[PDB]
């Protein structure tokens, strides 16, 4: 999730190379969410992609609510 | 297991503890790669 942001959002200009690529990074995030939730009902911490506008600030917050997401590698 | 580890030093034990978790990540990668692609078993052809 971090490397996606690094390579599609230019820090010193505060812009995504294209809204679509923001959506991309956003979607995979959602995915990582689902991978690590195991009860129904809990909503997403990324309810609107508006959040990824200033990404690096808010991304860390979402990645935070899913501890293990920093512990284990991508499921094949 | 704890009782074996009580033979060492926090030195050794905590150095082994790092090797272990590196393995667990190769093992984790393998298992998921193998479940999907049907290769939890790799038959060896040539000897070493």
């Amino acid at each position: 999730v971090h490397r996606m942001v690094e390579l599609m959002y230019v820090k010193h200009e505060k812009r995504w190379i294209d809204p679509s690529l923001k959506k991309l990074t956003g979607d995979f995030i959602r995915r990582v969410e689902e991978r690590f939730t195991s009860v129904e009902g809990q909503p997403s911490l990324l309810q609107n992609y508006s959040d990824l506008d200033e990404p690096y600030p808010a991304v860390d917050r979402i990645l935070a609510a899913y501890p293990e997401a920093s512990t284990q590698l991508i499921n094949a | 297991p704890k009782y074996l580890f009580a033979t060492l030093d926090k030195a050794q034990y905590e150095a082994y503890c790092v090797k272990v978790q590196a393995r667990q990540k190769k093992a984790y990668r393998f298992f998921h790669n193998g479940l999907i692609n049907n290769k939890l078993f790799v038959a060896k052809d040539k000897a070493p």
